[PDB]
């Protein structure tokens, strides 16, 4: 491997979907889910039981055609009813990127907000998994960004998952959710088992620290807090680590706010670096912080290639790769 | 014998492949010929005389509108225009076989399921206008209508897109029960785009109902149905889905009324999708067709058609007046709705237009929009 | 009497829905019976027995590869694997009804193809392991096979995206004459997506030389036919599109090969689609069936059955025992090939690369990678 | 309105588009062009004639399918044949999204180049047109610049977009080429009637300057030469202006080497800020060139919206906002 609420059950992270998903079902008649493969629970077991508790009508399998799948979503939430689709890897997303971009994200402006599908969101298994290759490991969350009216939002682990889900589901704009896959079975940890929300477009400080801002989403969130580690105990370097959580709208203020006191920043995300989302906070910092950056901002990301099946170890960026630019980066 | 669980069927020992009927198509249902004349009374719907009335007058008023628009659009007025032309007897024999609340979804030839749901001559105008009246706020090239009131979902440009969205909305429909139908429209060239298999599979898989309708008049911009497709037109599709389907005559505002009725009723009480394909012609016309059908029945003459002509050219000009002396919506409605709340990087990008706009603002048209 | 651009057909003065076939659909074409016995002699094909040697021998081959490589993926010595049980007959049937040189596209259940035409067992295996022998370079999931020399398109797993593909090759291989044909084979499940729709109206439009060979097998992954269509099957989709169109019994390797036997004789002449969809089961079995065959003819015996399963095992034993201790290629090739030209930017990723693996080499697993 | 090589003739850059693709399929028997309704000459005239010159079989509509628009022109590209699909608009490049992005990009590498598309071209009108609103003026560029194995190149003038066009078709990799639709009957210029070639991935300096770096691409490059003039008179400043040219891979080189001799960047676009192409530019020249940086680079592009009909003045990165955000700049 490269890397207050009431009771609280230890979960994974699928487990804490399916949490996610049961409330939802249980607290909002209208809601319902669909897609390829999720009445018997999903190739991910994240709709397990779901369809026995809430019903046939409630949680069901569609055809095998990804842009019917959204375009059927944006119809139910259309008339108002809460429509959970689900994309069965993100890799497969693409061929519903018209439905997506040209018709969901613009349904509310294009009608003077006579129409909306804001009780849509889209959730998805994303990120690399160790051996998936070219179309089981993607991170399409760039593509995503460049679209204004959708909200793109990744989270970390079990208990940031189920709060960031439910927040997406009751969000009145359309959501994709990117679960990272390779957290799934992972280890288990506290998650209430009633409903509770994480708000959306608001980052996390984990780390607190004085010398350089280390920002990530996702899986590479552990690899920056193991890069955190590893640069206090071999250069007495002080890290502050930042979970993105909400690719867009993003917490433009909380990133700013940190580079103001460090003066240095690091991003690090899987999806290639042309192109990639860590080009968008880059730009940001850049124009609010200009007179506070002590280095370049780094950009340690996935390589401009396909992602590729046996050579995954040397492809990704992992802590060595992240940690080398932060060496560099500190020495500037 | 055959024990898979794909399809139903016997054994055949011979090797036989299964040939299209094209040549001899299914057949174009028509209840009255080019003069007006019921053909088999039993189809005749026996319609009362002020509805059909308002059919003559809805299909009329569309096309003196389409006129008069068509105008502008050629002067520069209103940047584009799509007319109605041929299609006036698909829309309005369709829309008044529909419940007032049935939700439709439809492209660019829908204006007439509108105009007979009695949207106002001034919201057409100011769509196409872009003024402050204008419900979807001058967001969308001209006519790409929408009407939340008269349940008629906000045209977008990209083709067959709301082709499954009709199918979601009437599963939503069906699971709220209440007994309501959706309708979509779209041309023979939009069916070939994937969202039309898409849509049609999962109102067959779902149990959807909804009414497809599809207006074919042969050609797709400049591209000929010889170039579109190979079967049997798109009628011949729907049995392939499992969906119940019939062409008609897009020409006999009868035989579309008749055609929807059924399959509305059916639709509602099976929750299964129907198909219908109406054919038209690219613009023996719906208008003159119900004409010669009032003539006979005693209920319009010359001198009714000269003052209504008369007095929807009236109606339409003044609307097209007051639509054109309207200003334009603030500018600042250019950042709302893109999410319900307005992001607070949004709202930066707005109050960096407003202070532009204090530096710069004589090198703008400032003065036809609103505050 | 009708004058539509759109469709040719006649009136109808009657209200009257096509109501879809589905119970007693398009029937299914056989060849031999379970007992392997001739059920109709006009159709028997009397392929000689070194041909039909050649089938079982394939078909059995694949069967033993499969076995060992499930099993190899159960360890988790490679990281995924898809069999072809079930799919044995559909695959060596319809390539011994092909030319060599005709091309081919497929999915994940037509390893057989690539057997029938003699791919070698390492490389199979390589691209499963990802090894230097591998001429894809190890950058695909496992069962990602292509061979340009035996004219089989790589595969990619995104479904149905090679459907619109394989008609374009068809069209340029019409332009080009050379009397060739394309095959492309899909699932019941990828023929919902959209893809599906444009590579079926583009073949008949375009008038291509293609074979479109659906394997319905009643499931795709967990979702059975009844949720995935409601006409009858695929083969009753053909016509609407105007493709000719046959459903074959797929345990039938004789039914298979004549069914794709006639439907590349009149693709080739006539530049037709033609749909073939053949029926499995998701795992009476395509290999006992024509063992059954074997045996009436005197071709085959318990004896030799126990000598190739043998031999067979050995081969694939042999193959596999070499491609597990083979190195992988040379990390430098994640850089090549995205585009045909490196680009200098990604050479600089590259020498980065390099440079990292320099003072950081011990923490990668470089020792069973090239150079 | 917001805006040696032998014989040559006055073109438009509809007629240069033609022009290419004339020349094209005279010297490439394999040449295909198909699309909807190029076979009466287009819905912006680029192929008047091809028909009645090269034949139906070779200049031909498909049914009206972006996705099999895409999917057939790869097809027809694995057999070697040079296939030139025209989209209609490139708002509506979308359906096919999921054909150029995990198909054709992803064909060569993913096969060990067995196979490949390389002789593929997508051509399309892109870009603002005054009035087009949100299905007429999309500029998807930054969409397809974070998919490595597709280029993406953008014409400025006739004698541009031939001499590109021509590039890409030639190319050996699947290229997007994008044509400014509001250019295609503006004014002619001398376009040489035999074919010629500019290269991909070089961008242009076309006018020399001292103070300041302003980089665009398409129509917009006529707009930042007025910038320049307008900074020349107003505040003697020396611009220097670059046309990009190729959106990726992009010319990181000669964008450099301007920006270590001016100290400053204006990088403008039509498209979207958040996601936009300008973010990658910027972050990499920040990178590569931060000792330099006299003030932090600046993007002025569209706003985070759908492309708005009645609000079009009011939404393009117009020559004043140019202006303006120069001004700030130079003054920082
Ligand atoms: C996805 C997409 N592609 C292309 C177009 C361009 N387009 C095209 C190609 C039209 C022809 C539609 O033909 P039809 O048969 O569906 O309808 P009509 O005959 O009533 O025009 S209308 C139009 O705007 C579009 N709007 N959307
Ligand atoms: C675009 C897309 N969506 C979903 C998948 C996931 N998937 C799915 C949903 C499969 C089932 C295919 O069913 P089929 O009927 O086409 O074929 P088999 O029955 O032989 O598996 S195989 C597979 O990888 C995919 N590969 N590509
Ligand atoms: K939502
Ligand atoms: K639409
Ligand atoms: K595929
Ligand atoms: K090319
Ligand atoms: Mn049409
Ligand atoms: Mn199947």
């Amino acid at each position: 491997a490269h890397f207050e609420y009431g009771q609280t059950q230890k979960m994974n992270l699928f487990q804490s979907v399916t949490s996610a998903l049961d409330n939802s079902l249980a607290k909002d008649p209208t809601a319902v889910i669909f897609g390829e493969d999720v009445a018997f629970g999903g190739v991910f077991r994240c709709t397990v039981g779901l369809r026995d508790k809430y019903g046939k009508d409630r949680v069901f399998n569609t055809p095998l055609c990804e842009q019917g799948i959204v375009g059927f979503g944006i119809g139910i939430a259309v008339t108002g009813a809460t429509a959970i689709a689900e994309i069965q890897f993100a890799d497969y997303i693409f061929p519903a990127f018209d439905q997506i971009v040209n018709e969901a994200a613009k349904y509310r402006y294009r009608s003077g907000d006579l129409f909306n599908c804001g009780s849509l969101t889209i959730r998805s298994p994303w990120g690399c998994v160790g051996h998936g290759a070219l179309y089981h490991s993607q991170s399409p969350e760039a593509f995503f960004a460049h679209c204004p009216g959708i909200k793109v939002v990744i989270p970390r682990s079990p208990f940031q998952a189920k709060g960031l889900l439910l927040s997406c589901i009751e969000d009145k704009n359309p959501c994709i959710f990117f679960e990272p896959k390779i957290l799934y079975r992972a280890a288990a940890e506290e998650v209430p088992i009633e409903p509770y929300n994480i708000p959306l477009s608001q980052a996390e400080v984990i780390q607190e620290g004085s010398d350089v801002t280390l920002v990530a989403w996702g899986t590479q969130v552990h690899v920056i807090r193991e890069v955190a580690s590893m640069a206090k105990e071999k250069l007495g370097v002080s890290c502050e680590v930042i979970d993105l959580r909400t690719i867009i709208p993003w917490d433009v203020d909380t990133i700013c706010k940190s580079v103001i006191k460090t003066g240095r920043l690091l991003i690090s995300h899987e999806a290639p670096l042309t192109g990639g989302f860590a080009s968008e906070i880059s730009s940001t910092v850049q124009e609010e912080c200009f007179l506070n950056l002590e280095a370049p901002i780094s950009r340690v990301c996935g390589y401009d290639t396909p992602f590729p099946h046996i050579f995954e170890p040397f492809y990704i960026p992992d802590k060595w790769k992240c940690y080398d630019a932060l060496r560099k980066m500190i020495n500037y | 014998k055959p024990q898979f669980p794909g399809a139903s069927a016997e054994f055949i020992d011979k090797l036989e492949f299964i040939q299209p009927n094209v040549i001899s198509g299914i057949p174009i249902y028509r209840v009255m010929d080019r003069q007006g004349q019921i053909i088999n009374p039993s189809e005749d719907p026996h319609l009362p005389k002020e509805k059909v009335l308002k059919l003559y007058k809805s299909m009329t008023l569309l096309n003196t509108m389409d006129r008069i628009l068509y105008e502008s659009q050629r002067q520069g007025r209103i940047s584009f225009y799509m007319t109605n032309y041929g299609e006036e007897g698909t829309h309005v024999g369709s829309a008044a076989a529909l419940d007032n609340t049935d939700l439709v979804f439809g492209q660019f030839r829908e204006a007439g399921v509108l105009m007979y749901r009695d949207y106002p001559l001034e919201l057409f105008m100011a769509q196409c206008y872009g003024n402050i009246s204008d419900l979807g706020k001058g967001r969308q090239m001209p006519v790409h209508y929408g009407c939340k009131e008269r349940h008629f979902v906000t045209i977008s440009s990209p083709l067959a897109t709301q082709i499954p969205q009709a199918v979601g909305a009437a599963y939503a429909a069906k699971r709220a029960n209440a007994n309501r139908v959706v309708i979509c429209y779209f041309g023979e060239g939009a069916a070939s785009e994937g969202d039309a298999h898409a849509g049609f599979n999962f109102a067959a898989t779902l149990e959807c109902p909804i009414i497809f309708f599809c207006r074919n008049n042969g050609y797709a911009i400049s591209t000929p149905t010889s170039e579109q497709y190979r079967g049997d037109g798109i009628a011949a599709r729907g049995p392939g889905y499992g969906i119940m389907s019939i062409r008609v005559d897009g020409n006999d505002v009868f035989a579309v009324y008749n055609a929807t009725k059924e399959a509305r009723r059916r639709a509602v009480a099976e929750n299964q999708p129907f198909l219908i394909e109406a054919m038209t012609y690219r613009i023996d016309h719906p208008i003159s067709r119900l004409r010669h059908y009032l003539l006979s029945q005693g209920w319009w003459d010359e001198e009714q058609e000269k003052a209504w002509r008369k007095q929807s050219r009236r109606k339409v000009m003044e609307a097209f007046e007051q639509a054109e002396r309207k200003p334009k919506p603030n500018p600042n409605l250019l950042f709302s709705d893109v999410y319900q709340e307005m992001p607070a990087q949004l709202r930066k990008q707005q109050e960096s237009l407003a202070r532009h706009l204090q530096t710069y603002g004589e090198h703008y048209p400032l003065d036809h929009f609103d505050k």
